Parts: C-alpha cells; structure tokens; sequence
RNA sequence: GAGGUAAAAUGGCUGAGAAGCAUUGGACUGUAAAUCUAAAGACAGGGGUUAGGCCUCUUUUUACCA
C-alpha cells in the first residue's frame, strides 16, 4: 500500500496477506516491510490507529518502536515528541533501540537536553554505542553548547570506543563559527588522535579540515591536495615526509616486547626449549650485526618445481654477490641429506652465509624477528610470511601497530614467480603515511570517497597545509 | 552306549527334557516324554519319530506316573533310564519391610510339591519299574538323573522356596543312591547354571545380555544340547554315583 | 530492577533473552565485561529456559499419556557387578591418567564442559568388560575442577573406584612408560601398547594459543603420540581434538583386541567423509 | 549378652529346644516354648520360671504360629531370637527289591511338611515380627537359628525324606539370609549329629551305644547343653550369618 | 571356662592373634605370643600383663617353634590351646595374557610355606606337648584352632596361592581331627571373611570400602574382637570337632 | 570331538594318566606324556604309536616343564588340553602318643611340593602355552583338568599331608578358573575315589578288598578307563568350568 | 617439517532451521524400571552491528595457487 487505508481496507488486506505473513503476526510484518521501504508516516499512523482500535487502544511496543524508526528517518520531530510522551507514560524504562531512536530524533528539537538523560539511562546496563555519542554530540553542537560536546567526546574516549569520523568532522565543521584558541587547540588534539591511532580523514572531512585551517586569524594557512613523490617528498612544497624507521625509544620497547612476549611468553617451552634460547642468544651476541636475515624454509618452499636446497642456494648466492652479510635461519632437518636437501648445496650456503639451525619442533619466525631487531635498523629479512600470528600475540594494539610499521619498513618479499627470472623484491616505501606535523606545516592523508581501499595499502592522496 | 536303552524323561516336551530326549533318540534310544496333558508333548513326540512316545501325566500324581510307566512297558517292554527335569520356578521375597509383604505359604508349598515331591515320586516308581530288569554285566539295572540348580548352593534374593526344593534334591541324592545300591541303580544330580530355555529366553534382551555377561566363561547362556551331552556322559560312566555336578560355567550367583 | 526491566523490554522486541531471570545470574550478567559477553550470556540463559520448558512439557505429556525365576532387580545387580569389576580393575587394571593441570587455561564454560566429559568418560569406562584403572592427576583439592566434580558426583565421589591424587603422573609412574596423548604430537600411535600408561589432558581447548599439552609434555620430558585419524579417515571438517569420552571409548576398543576401523567408529561422522 | 533378650524356641518342650530354653532363661533371657498341645510343654514352662511361657502351636499352620507369636508379643513386647528345633524323623527305604516294598508318598509328604515347610512358616512370620524392632547399636533386629542334620550332607539308608527336608533347610538358609539383610536379621543353621534326646533314644538301645561309640571325639552322644551353648554363641557373635555349623564331634555317617 | 588355661597364639603380635590374646588374658587365661622378632611382640606382651609372654619364632622353622613351646612350658608348665593365626597374603594372577606375566613360583611357595606348612609344623609340635597333659573330665587334652579364609571356597582373581594354602588347611582339618581323636585333642578351623587388620593395608582404601559395603550384614569389615569371641566359643564347646566355621557375614566373593 | 587335539598328560606313564592317554589317542588325539625319566614312559609312548610322545620332566621344577612344553610345541605345534595326574602318596599319622612319634616336616613338604606346587607350576606354564592359541568359535583356547582325591573332602587317619595337598588343589580350582576366564581356558577338577592302580594296590591287599566292598555301587574298585571316559566328557562339554567332580561310586570314607 | 588466497567450524552423537538417541546422582522395581526423580543443555573463541541483514580479528579444517 502507498496511501492511508480504512479499517475495512486493513482487514481485507490482512485476510489476503495472512498467507504471505508466515510465522509472525500480520501487523508486525507489514510495518516491518514499511520500515524497510520507508513508507510515509501517515500510512503507518493509519495502521497503528487500526491496530489500537482492534486492541482497545493498546499498540504493542515493537510496532511503536518501528513507527518511531519511520518517523525519525523522515525527520518528523513532532511525532517523535508524541511517541516519546507515549513511551514515558506507558513504560518506565525502554529498550536500547528505543533509546537510540529517541536520542537520534530528539537532538533536533528544542528538548535536546533530554537526549543526554536517555544516554545516561542506557549507560546503566550497557555501554552506549558510538552512534549514541555521535548523535548526542551533534545535538549539543547544533545548539551552541560545546562544553557538553567535548564532555561527551571525552566520555567516548573513556569507554575505549573508536569515534566515528562523522563526530570529528562535526567538530571541525562547527569550529568555523568560533574564533577561540581553546577550541583550535582541541581540534589539534583531535588531529593528534588521528595521528596516533592511524586513522585517515574522509574526503569531506579533509575539506572540512582544510577550511578550518584556512579560516584561522593572523596566520594565513595555505592548503593543497597533493601526492608524495617516490623519494618521500610531497609535490605541494617538496618537503620530506616522515621516515618509516622507528624512533629509538620505540625500537627499544619493540625489541623488549617481542623478546618477552612472542618468544618466552612466560612459558619458554611452547615455542622453543630454554637451551635453544640460550644457544641462539649466545650465537647472536657472538657475531657482529647482520645486513640480511633469510628464512630458509620460506624461500626454499616458494617454487614446488625446484629442490629446496637449490632455491636456497640460488637466493643466498644472489644476495651474497652484493657484499651483504647474511644469516640463514632454519631447522636441523635441513642438514640431514634427503631428496629435497643435499649436503653440497647446504655447504655452499654455509660458506656464503652464516646459518643457525633450530629443532624441528621449534618455531623459526621469532628467531628471525629477534635476529633482525638485534642487528639494528639497517637490517632486513627475506620472507613471504606476513607473521599475522606473531603480531597477534602482542600485549596491546599500540605495540602491534609499531610491529606493523617496522615490518613494512624492513620486510623484503620475493615477488619473483619463476625460478629462472632474476631476484626482485617488492618495493619498500621510505616514508610513513600518517597525519604528521613539521612545526607549522601539517601533512594529512585522506581517502577518496569514490574509491575503495584495503587495510594492506594506505592512502595515496595528501593534504598539505602551510602557515 | 545308549543305543537300545529306554529312557523316561519328565518334562520332556520342553527345554532340558526335550533336548535330552532329542539327543537320546538321535543316538538310538527309545524315549517316553512324561509331561502334562496341556503341554505340546504330542507334537514333539510326532517330530521325534516312532521311537519316541508321549505320556500325559503329573509328577505330583501317583496314578499318572503309574499309567505313564505302564505305557512305557507296553510300548517298549522295559525301562532303563530316568531323567527328572520337570519343575517350576517361583521368585518371591521372604519378607519386605518397606512394603509390609510376607511370603505366601501356598507358593512355597506348590514349588516344593512339584519339584521335590514329584522328583521323589518319579524316583520311587521308576525304581520299582527298574527292579524288574535283569542285571547287566557289571550289576547295573538302571540310572536315575535328577535336575537341580546352583540355587541349592548359592541362592539369590527371592529364591527361598526354589532354593529349598533344589537343596532338598541335592540332600536326598546320596541317601537314595545308598538305598538303591543293593538293587544296582545309580542316582546322580545335575545342577545347571543359566541355560537358554523358555525360563530365560522370554526375558528382555538387556537382562539376557547381562546374564550372559555374568557367566565367567563361556560368557553366554547354556545350551540344552550340552545338558543332554552331560546326561549321556552320566549314563555312559558306570562309576558316577551319588554325586552332584555343576554345569554352570563357573558362575557363582550374586546376592 | 532496572536491569530486569531492560531484559523484559528486550523480550518484548523478540530478542533472545530469558523470560525469567534470577538474582545470581543477574550478578553474573553484570560481571560480564562487554556488550557482546552480555548478549552471549543472555542467549545462553534463553536457550536453557527453552530446553527446560520443552522437557517439562514432555514430562506433562508423558504423565497425561505366573512362574518367574528372577525378581526384577536388574539395575542394582548391574551396578554391583560393575562395582566388583571396578575393584578388580583397581587391583590389576591398566592405568589411564587424566591430567588436571589445565585449570588455568580454561574459563568457566569449558571447565564445566570438561567436567561433563569426564563424567561421561568414567561412565563409559565402568560399563566395559575390562575397565582401565583411572587416575585424576594434578587434581587440587581446593581447585575448581575438584569442586565441580564433588558437586556432580555428590556422595558417590568418595565411593568411586578410581585414584584421585594431588600429585603428578611423573611421580606415580616411571617416566619412560608414560605416553602423553595430544593431537599436536609429531609421532603417531601405530598400535595400543598394554605396558604403557596413557595420559589424556582433561582440557577443552577454546584458547587461541595452541600447543599447551605439547608444552606440558616437553617441560617434563615425555613421549607423545596422536591418533592416526588422517591415515584412516577422509577428514573434511572439525578439529582433530576429540572429546574425552570419545578418546576413552577408542582406547577401550583398542584395548579389547579391536582393529583401527572399529576403534575409530567413535570419531564423529560429521567430521570425516568415510573410511579408507 | 543375652540378658533381656526374648526368644521363641519352636519345639521347646523337649530335646535340643528344651535345653536351649533352659540355658537362655538361666542366662537372663525370656523364652516362649512354641509346641504342640500334647507335647507336655506346660509343665516345662512352669518348671523354668516366670520368664518362660508355653504357646501351643503346630508349625504346619499359619493360624497357630500367628497366635503363638501374638502371645509372645503380648507377654514380653518384643521378639529378638528364634530357634527352629521342631521336627520329626522317619526311617524307610526307597524300594525293597527283596520285599517288594516302595516308600510311601504320605511319609515323604508329612516329613517334608513338618521339617521343611513348618520351618519356613516360622521363619517368615517371625521375620515379620522382628521387622518391627528398633535397630540396635549395630543395626540388628534379631537372629534366626534353624536346626538341620548331618543327614543334609551324608545321609543314611532309610533317610531319604529326612535328608530331603534337612537339605532343603540348608539350601534355603542363605537365600533368606540375603533377603533379610536390609532389615538386619541374621539367619544361621546348626547341623547336629547324634544328640541324646528322645528322637535318637527311640532307636534300639544297642544302636544307641554303637553310635555313641562311632563318634571320633568325644566318643559319646551329644549333650543338648552343648547345642544350647552353640546357640548362645551364635546369638552373641554379630558377624555370624548365612552359615551352617556342624555340631557333630567330627562324625561322618556310613551307608 | 578359659580361666587357668594356657594358650599359644601364633602371630599373636598383631591383628586376629593379638585380639584373641587380649580376650583370653582378660578372661584369666595365660598367653604365649609366638611371632617373628621383627614384630612388636615385646611391647604387646609387656602391655598385656604378667600372664602374657612373647616368643620370637618362625612357624616355618622347627627349632624356633620348639624353643617357643619350651618357653611356654617353662613359664606356665603346660599348653592347653593352640591358635594358628599366622599367615601372609599375596595378590598375583596366575597368568596375564595382555601383560605377558606369569605367577612367580617363589611367591606361591612362600605363601604356601608360611600359611600351610607353618600351620602343620605348629600343629604337630604342639600335639606332643598337649599329649603330656592328663586328660580332663571327658578325656580332652587340648584344642587346636586354625585360621583358614573364605578364599578356600570362593577365591578371587589374583588369589590362587592364598586360596590354595587356605584350601589345604580346610582339607587337612578333618584328617588331623581323626588322627588326634584317640588321644583327645579337638582340631577346629575358622574361615573369616573380611576383617579390619593390617593385612588389608595392601589393598586400596576404596576397594576395602567397597568390599565392606558388599557384606550383607553387618555391612562393615569384621572386628578382631569378634574372631576372638568365636575362638573362645570354640574353646568352651566340647562337641565342636573337625568342622570349618565361616565368620564372614554371609558374603560370597565374586571375581 | 577330541580328534586333532594335543593333550599334555602329566604322570601319563602310570595309572590314570596312562589310561587317559590311551583313550585320547584312540579317539584321534595327540598325547605328550610328561613324566620322570625313570618312570618308563618311553615304552608306553612307543606302544601308543606316532600320535604319542614322551617328555622326561619333573613337575616340581620350572625348567623341566618348560622343556617338556617346548617339546610338545615342536612335535605337534599346539597345546589344547592339559591333564594333571602326577602325584605321590604318604601314610603317616600327625602324632602317635603311645609310640611317641611325630609327623616329619620333610614328608609333609615333599608331598605338598609334588602334588600342589607341581600342579600349580604346570598350570601356570601351560596357561602361557595356551595363550598362543587362536580362540575357536565360542572363544575357547584350552582345557586344564586336575586330579585331586576325595581325601580333599574326607581324609582317613594318616592322610594329613595328602589331604592338605588335595584340598589345596580343590581350593585353587576356582580362583584359577576366574583368572583364566578372560583368556578362554576352562579349569576343571576330578576327584576320584578308589581306583585300581599301583598307588592303591601298594597297600595291604586284603585292605584293598575290604575297601572295594565298601564302594556302594559298583563294588569293584574304579577302572582307569572310566577316569579317561570322564576326562573326555569334560573335554567335550563347553559349559563345564570351575567345578570339582567326584568319581568314586558314592563311597564316603571312615576314620 | 614453509607460505599466500577462498570457503567452512554443532566439544557426547544425529539431525531440523523442530526434535530424537544418549550422559551423571538417587529409588530392593512383583515382571511396560519400555519407569519416577533431581543434575548438565552457550551451533569454534573474542569484539562489534542493521529497518531486517550480517561484518570483523584470532584458532582450526578442507580445497585450490601447485
Ligand atoms: N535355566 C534353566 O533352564 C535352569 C536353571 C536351573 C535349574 N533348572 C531346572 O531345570 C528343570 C527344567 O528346566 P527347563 O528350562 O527345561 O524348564 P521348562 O520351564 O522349559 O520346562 C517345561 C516343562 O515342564 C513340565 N512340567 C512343569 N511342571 C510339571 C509338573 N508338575 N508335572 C509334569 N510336568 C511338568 C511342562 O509340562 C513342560 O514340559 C527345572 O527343574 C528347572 O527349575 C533350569
Ligand atoms: N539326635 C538329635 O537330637 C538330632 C540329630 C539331627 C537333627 N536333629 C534335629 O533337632 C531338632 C530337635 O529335635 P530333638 O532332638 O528335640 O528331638 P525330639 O524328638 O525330642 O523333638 C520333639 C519335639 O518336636 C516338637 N514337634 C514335632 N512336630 C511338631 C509340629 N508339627 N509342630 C510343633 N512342634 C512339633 C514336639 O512337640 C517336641 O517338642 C529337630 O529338628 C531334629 O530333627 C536332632
Ligand atoms: N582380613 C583378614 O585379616 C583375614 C581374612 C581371612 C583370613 N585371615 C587369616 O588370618 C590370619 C591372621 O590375619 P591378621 O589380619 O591377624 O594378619 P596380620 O597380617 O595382621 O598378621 C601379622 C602377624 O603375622 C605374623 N607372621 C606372619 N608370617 C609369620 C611367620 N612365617 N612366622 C611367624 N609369624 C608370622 C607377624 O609376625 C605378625 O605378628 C592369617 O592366616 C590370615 O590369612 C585374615
Ligand atoms: N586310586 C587312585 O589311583 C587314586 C585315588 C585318588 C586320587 N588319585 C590321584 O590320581 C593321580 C594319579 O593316580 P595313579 O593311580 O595314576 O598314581 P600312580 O602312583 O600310579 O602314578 C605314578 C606316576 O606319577 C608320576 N610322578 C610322580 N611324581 C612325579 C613328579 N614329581 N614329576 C613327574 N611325574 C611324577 C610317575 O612318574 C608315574 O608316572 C595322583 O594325583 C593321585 O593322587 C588316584
Ligand atoms: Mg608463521
Ligand atoms: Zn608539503
């Protein structure tokens, strides 16, 4: 139906459509479809009137919640207020979807301070969603109340919730009206949050940031939409983006938190035996730092059409000719002769490189990580493994992001796809894509609305702002 | 060998008696199935050929057993072996304190009257019959084999009267052997354990499996054919007298 | 109060929540850290209610709808026979150990499920013709497993024909005779040895940190073995870890001179496509 | 100790029963002599003292035993011990080939009814009576002591019916011991040999002396006081149950 | 009465022997605790009183038992009763097909020597000193009570050697009674069930609890004082000879 | 049937064992006489034929029995039945007061060893031998048939050691049957009375004729061929296990 | 004896998208205890989420890349 119906119309429609209705009741099914297709609130109001007439003025809570959804979607504030009064009268407490819809509808009206009370009522049993906070913040900003908006933002961050970018965009969009130092500093705090947590503004959010910066008094910001050259310099000004290498303090804490967690996670027998830990550690401290750290079993197993020792020898020799100092991690079973492995090629490897063989039941990858980290920043490792599992077994998210940054900076992956072709590694970027400051200058990546991305690759466009 | 002998089996129309009659007729001996009129003795006798006959009778009745022995004389002119297998079983607890229930004297008396008293009646009348036989080389006139149970030795809850009957047979086995030793008749007793007869095969499958698992070895219920085998072995051994043999597979009945 | 009204308003909207809730489980709900945990616990309560009321309805439906040798006392006789065989096993039975050292690596859900599987394993062992002699090693008296076992068995716990010890299986038996069964073992179990003590980890593994049993077996040098599931079955779905009762049934079938196909009949059929 | 115990001695007017009653009364217990009207038990009950009462009763009947037990309950209020010592003896051979004489079925029936069926009747009614007693510190409600004979094991020529009845008692001793275990009643049997009572002395005096000489040691007939001593021993020992004790001086009968 | 008698209890420093010695010394008799030097015989003998003396001896050894009897004669001047309560138990199956284990012959011979040969050594050496006694009224010079077990009638799995030794004791009970009847010594055997003594320490506690629960009545392990009571009852009954008494509470063991 | 079976008969050169070997070899079976080197079993093994072999062995020694079983396995490849008939007899009184004579521990030890310990040794080695057999339908691997006189039950004056050994065999018959039930080995025991063999005929001849007159029926002493008949019957009956059969013609011995 | 990618996961077993067969503690059961009673019921494990849907990260399994 597309037009309001009469009671007899509703009854004959019920008689006809009870066939399709199936398990649930007719009225709930019909209002569900109306909400699905966004019917006008007059049709739904007629349906509710018919139901109430049939039921002595009692309309079930589910129907009333779906009607609230319809009359909130169509931006009808008056019926939202009336439904709010009905809810208050008939029930003493509501359901979180009811509370959420009421908050989403009441932010627009003059009775917008009650949405904060509804949020507090939700807080009793469950943590409010990100969207409840978003709606409350927008309602507070539309009515020139910024203290409550920042209080709600700070509560959101207090519950360890990642704010939806719409809320931050709202702060930046509203910032234009105000000319105050405190608000500007809080917006810069939001930018620093973006930087810390590796979040990229949307295209509209990027434009909002650009406009806010350009609107500052006294200092004439200039904004541009640019890209970063392969040498790590953005086209807008030529300044160099930040380096992908980790900071010394961060590098030290990452060494510590990999040793103490990924290798000896309070057991020291799961991955490897204590004897192997001590032996490997002594071996590492014996040899001066290395330049490459190869994973023998990963590079040997690439092409199933070649013997494992053959591939290992090819890769090791090709890396050796470059004058790099190598280190070939592996397993003891690699030494014992087999069809796959032959002593001649392994002896060529141990003359070209400096190998370390663990127990066949031990895990190689943590040894790779610690050897590379112990060597220093200049060191790199050759492996196609993405090491998702080792990154998983890290204490918190910040450490995992540090690990991911270091892995990008220092991992070499064989893109080569046939044994005959020459050895080539996937490109390693020299710069990190992240919201960053250089005193006055601000460089901010962003995502293009009409594109799609993956968590693997990182935004290409940039926003460059100069004081 | 049993070839040519004449056997009188009580309860010969079912279970152990029928198995004994089957084996003995198969080996060449004539058989008389002394059993109740209401049983299926006539059909079994027809199945076994002309060497087997059926005699309606009640072991508790003297006239019935006398008529059966007269029929045996008329048909075959002699009685050489007797096998007492006719009996009933009754399960009833002596006293139940929780239920306030006491054993009924009529149950005890009917169990006694069938098992022990019919066994003795058959023994005495068939001894009178065998006395008319001329001694065989070795001085033997006949053999009497009674059936008993391991309840005579270890009896389960509810088997007071059945245990009393079986223990009475076991107790009187030797006195009668000594009584009839001058006449030249041997008396033996067999104590089956758990056998696959209509007493047991009618029970649920679960309880049958449990009972089979109770026997140490073989872990199965006995087969009447090998009860008949033991009976024939007793008939063929002149020096087995006044003894009880337990054909139970090493099972000692649980409380 | 307020919570008991939120839960009713969720019930009205067709959400999966219990119709009736009690104070202790309300406290449990409030002890759930996050929203997802609360939703999961509420769904668990809802399904418990559904199953309880379904079985009660079936109870109401069921309520509405000579010469003998033995008295019908069969269940008691079966129990007593099982007890006699259990005593004989205690004396001359082969040891089978259940390591109870995983209480730290288990949350309440999987701890309770472990107790259930232990109960079923012991039940299956009792019924067997040649039962093992069972050990509960590393079972701490004040632990959670001990409390749950003394709550499930009740006053039969002290009348159970098995050895419960607060010591380790490396102290009760020779180290070289112990074989520790784990799906992660590189070595495979070709045949069932009758002179070896087999150790089964009482552990429902729902952690994302794998190879805990292997770490336990390495810390104390012990032999390890795994069932030859891959060799004998066309595995399609499910993890190789089997429930404790399936493990004990397989070991019992192998113990009583059973081939590998008959033994592996107890592997769930949903997990493999067929036999090879 | 037996002090304060109430005992019901069946056949307590004479023989082993009278000796048991004398000993128990002397030790401080109370006795009911359950016996036949013409047994002469009234004089003996007067002789023993005020703690001994005489109940006329024929064990073969429910009514008589019930009246006797009601009398015991009324007089003393409890029944703690029962001693089955009533019985009869019959001498007759199963078959006389020389004399052409066969055992009588009525003799077998009456011997079985008195020795075996009456014992069960007394046991079951007395178990019903004892079930009402409060459990003692050990949980015991009473003790039942049946009398059997060594004829249950090595019977003699002419003792087919006596051996049958006594073997029935010995066979049913254990089933009843298991039946009454939950209640707390202990059931035991004594199998004496050649005691100096009227039953034995009714044999030819020369046979009496010869049998007295046959006993290995003491080479004499038993003293009913020794039977009473063993009965008291069984009463005072908590751990004797479901067992047969041979009080016969190591004698084994000959054919 | 046992007042003034002299008793030699073998294995009297523990368990059943110690209980018998305690009861006899409490009833006024004198006691000789014949036992190994390794046992705590000295402390028990000092505790019992002046009427108890400890004899370090090995029943398997002729010289040791002779020295112990010499000590008993020297201290108390005679020997009136001899209790054989010295023995050991083993738990080993005859053959184990799964484990490929066979019963050790040294285990069998050790159990057979301690239980069966030591009992006979004591019996034959004590009959000599009993013969020196002047016959009492009735002609009795002494009493010998041996301790068999219920494993002599239904032994359990892994109880072959123990059952063999106890069956040997039960078997020789009567021949020795007939041997010693001419000189007036009574030979008796007691076959206890499950008793609470150090001998049961080998079994697991839960197995002991199950077995105790499996006794019909009383449903507990036997008390050594009850064995002592039965021993005293046998000592005071002149007419108990050549019989085995089962003090087991009606328990029949299962595999 | 017994055709194709391999039977190891201990003491098969003389008497009952020799009769068993003759009967089994005449029924199509194979025999391995297991006897002392001086007995003269070579001649009898030659007489029987190519289905009989002789093995010099002393059942008291483990190595000799192991070598004999190895010889049996090599000759026939399999062991199916084991008939334990070896034994010795001694006639000495426990104590003689008039003569001042005491039983020697050496005679007791020798008889005990040879009869009981040797029987156990053979049983435990032959059980391991039979464990190698593949179970037939019914799950049977082997049969063990021990001999143990009626002296186990009633022993005459001067049979203390013989009674002890045979009582030990009878006592351990059931424990071993329960032990070997899982393997599928049936353990049975025969208890012969008086039989015509060197053992019996050794003692004064007119005493033997008196003893023969004492057998109720047949009066003549037992015939070893009839022992062989009963052994064959036990081999052919799947459900005979853990029982003692008396083959004595109903004779009960006297002091 | 290493990886990448995509579909899958019922912790007693089958299912349906409901339900049956089992499991644990009690009941000395008069032969439908073929019962009666209590106990245990989380569709891999964590976080989120729509008007209704379903996404996401780990672990494991399978099949491809080969
Ligand atoms: N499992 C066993 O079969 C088993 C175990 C122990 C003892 N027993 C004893 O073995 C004997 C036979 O057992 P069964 O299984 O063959 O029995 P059954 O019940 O199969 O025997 C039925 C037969 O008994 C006959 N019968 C019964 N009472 C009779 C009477 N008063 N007069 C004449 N005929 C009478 C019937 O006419 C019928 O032919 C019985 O004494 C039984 O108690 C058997
Ligand atoms: N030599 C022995 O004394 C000897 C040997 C073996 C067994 N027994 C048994 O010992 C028990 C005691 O016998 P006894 O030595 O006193 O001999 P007894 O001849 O003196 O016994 C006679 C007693 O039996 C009673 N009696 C008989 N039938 C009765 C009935 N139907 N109802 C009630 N009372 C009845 C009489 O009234 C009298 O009290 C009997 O069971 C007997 O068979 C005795
Ligand atoms: N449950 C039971 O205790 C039980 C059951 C059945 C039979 N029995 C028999 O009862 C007897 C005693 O039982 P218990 O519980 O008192 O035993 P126990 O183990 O307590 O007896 C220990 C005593 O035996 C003595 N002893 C052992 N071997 C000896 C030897 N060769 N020479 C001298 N002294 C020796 C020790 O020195 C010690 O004093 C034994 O024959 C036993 O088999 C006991
Ligand atoms: N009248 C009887 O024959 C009779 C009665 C009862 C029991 N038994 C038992 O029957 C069995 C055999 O009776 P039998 O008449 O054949 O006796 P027997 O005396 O004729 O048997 C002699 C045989 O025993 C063998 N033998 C003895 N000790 C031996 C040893 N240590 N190792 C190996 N072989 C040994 C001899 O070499 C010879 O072959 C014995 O156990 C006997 O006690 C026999
Ligand atoms: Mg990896
Ligand atoms: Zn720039």
């Amino acid at each position: 139906p597309t037009q309001p119906l009469n009671s007899e119309e509703w009854d004959k429609l019920k008689e006809d459509l009870k066939e399709n209705t199936g398990k649930t009741s007719f009225e709930s099914w019909i209002i569900s479809q109306m909400a699905g297709c966004h019917s006008s609130i007059d049709v739904a109001k007629s349906l509710l009137a018919w139901v109430a007439a049939k039921n002595n003025g009692i309309v079930s809570y589910d129907l009333l919640v779906k009607y609230l959804y319809l009359c909130v979607f169509h931006m009808q504030t008056s019926e939202v207020i009336d439904v709010f009064e009905i809810m208050k009268a008939r029930y003493k407490t509501l359901e979180p979807r009811g509370y959420s819809l009421l908050i989403r509808g009441l932010i627009h009206s003059d009775r917008w301070r009650e949405a904060l009370l509804l949020l507090e009522d939700i807080k009793k049993v469950i943590t409010p969603s990100k969207k409840n906070y978003n709606d409350c913040i927008q309602g507070a900003l539309l009515h020139q109340d910024v203290n409550t908006a920042w209080n709600l933002y700070q509560e959101l961050l207090g519950h360890d919730i990642v704010p939806m970018l719409e809320t931050l965009k709202a702060f930046f969009d509203f910032g234009k009206d105000i000319k105050d130092d405190n608000y500007s500093n809080k917006l810069l705090d939001i930018l620093s949050y973006l930087r810390n947590n590796q979040l990229y503004p949307g295209e509209s959010f990027a434009h909002s940031i650009k406009t806010w910066f350009e609107s500052v008094p006294g200092k004439q910001w200039k904004g541009q939409f640019t890209t970063v050259r392969k040498s790590g310099q953005c086209s807008g000004c030529g300044k160099t983006i930040e380096s992908i290498q980790l900071s010394p303090e961060e590098y030290e804490c990452l060494k510590g938190k990999i040793m103490r967690d990924v290798i000896d996670g309070g057991d020291q027998y799961r991955k490897t035996t204590p004897q192997e830990l001590k032996r490997f550690e002594n071996f590492i401290k014996s040899r001066p730092p290395f330049d490459v750290v190869i994973d023998g079993l990963n590079v040997a197993k690439m092409f199933p059409k070649v013997r494992e020792s053959q591939l290992l020898l090819n890769v090791v020799s090709q890396l050796a000719k470059r004058n790099l100092r190598l280190l070939v991690l592996g397993r003891k079973h690699m030494l014992r002769r087999s069809s796959q492995w032959s002593r001649d090629e392994m002896e060529e490897v141990q003359k070209q490189a400096s190998c370390f063989f663990a127990d066949d039941i031990s895990e190689d990858d943590p040894f790779l990580l610690y050897a590379t980290l112990h060597s220093g920043n200049h060191c790199r490792f050759i492996t196609r493994d993405l090491m998702r599992d080792h990154k998983a077994c890290l204490p918190d998210a910040k450490t995992q992001r540090l690990f991911f940054k270091w892995q990008q900076g220092h991992q070499l992956a064989i893109v080569n796809r046939f044994p005959g072709s020459k050895l080539t590694f996937q490109r390693i970027l020299s710069y990190d894509t992240v919201v960053q400051t250089t005193g006055d200058s601000w460089h901010i990546p962003y995502d293009e609305d009409l594109v799609e991305r993956c968590s693997c690759e990182v935004p290409t466009k940039w926003l460059c702002l100069h004081q | 060998s049993v070839k040519g002998l004449v056997a009188v089996i009580t309860g010969g129309a079912s279970g152990l008696g029928l198995a004994t009659a089957e084996r003995l007729v198969g080996q060449g001996a004539s058989a008389v199935l002394l059993d109740l009129p209401n049983s299926g003795g006539e059909a079994q006798a027809k199945k076994l050929g002309n060497n087997c006959v059926f005699a309606p009778a009640d072991v508790t009745s003297e006239k019935d057993v006398q008529t059966a022995l007269a029929l045996a004389k008329g048909k075959f002119g002699r009685v050489d072996v007797a096998v007492n297998c006719a009996g009933i079983a009754v399960a009833s607890k002596t006293y139940n304190l929780k239920k306030g229930q006491t054993h009924t004297l009529e149950d005890f008396q009917r169990v006694l009257d069938v098992n022990l008293m019919g066994t003795f009646n058959v023994i005495r009348l068939v001894a009178g019959e065998m006395g008319q036989n001329e001694p065989d080389q070795g001085g033997q006139r006949g053999v009497i084999i009674n059936t008993a149970s391991v309840a005579a030795f270890e009896g389960q809850v509810g088997q007071a009267a059945y245990s009393a009957s079986k223990g009475g047979i076991v107790g009187m086995t030797l006195p009668i052997a000594r009584d009839l030793a001058p006449i030249g008749i041997r008396v033996m007793t067999i104590a089956p354990g758990l056998f696959g007869t209509p007493l047991l095969t009618s029970l649920p499958e679960k309880v049958c499996n449990f009972l089979a698992s109770q026997v140490p070895f073989p872990s199965r219920l006995g087969d009447p054919a090998e009860y008949a085998h033991l009976v024939q072995a007793i008939i063929e051994n002149p020096f087995l007298n006044g003894e009880v043999i337990r054909l139970d597979g090493a099972i000692r009945m649980q409380p | 109060a307020a919570t008991r009204e939120f839960i009713e308003m969720w019930r009205l909207l067709g959400r999966e929540v219990p119709e009736h809730i009690t104070e202790e489980e309300l406290k449990t709900l409030m002890e759930c850290v996050s929203n997802t945990a609360k939703k999961k616990y509420l769904k668990y309560l809802y399904t418990k209610e559904k199953v309880k009321k379904a079985r009660q309805i079936k109870k109401e439906m069921k309520a509405a709808a000579k010469n003998f040798l033995f008295l019908r006392l069969w269940d008691r006789n079966m129990d007593i026979a099982m007890g006699w065989k259990g005593a004989q096993a205690m004396q001359f039975g082969q040891p089978l150990v259940f390591d109870m050292a995983y209480e730290n690596y288990m949350k309440r859900k999987e701890l309770q499920n472990t107790v259930s599987q232990l109960l079923e394993s012991e039940g299956w062992n009792r019924r067997n013709v040649d039962p093992f002699h069972i050990y509960f090693c590393n079972l701490k008296i004040d632990g959670a497993l001990h409390r749950e076992l003394v709550k499930r068995y009740q006053e039969k716990w002290d009348k159970l024909l098995l050895t419960s010890t607060e010591k380790s299986h490396v102290d009760l038996f020779p180290k070289d005779s112990i074989i520790y069964l784990t799906a992660d073992s590189p070595n495979v179990m070709t045949t069932f040895r009758h002179d070896k003590v087999y150790v089964i980890g009482s552990f429902v593994d729902k952690s994302m940190q794998p190879g805990t049993s292997l770490a336990k077996a390495k810390r104390l040098n012990l032999a390890t073995e795994c069932l030859p599931l891959d060799k004998y079955l066309q595995w399609e779905i499910g993890n190789k870890n089997l429930t404790l009762d399936q493990m004990i049934r397989i070991l019992l079938c192998l113990k009583n001179n059973g081939n590998w196909q008959e033994a592996l009949q107890f592997v769930p059929k949903r997990k493999h496509t067929g036999f090879l």
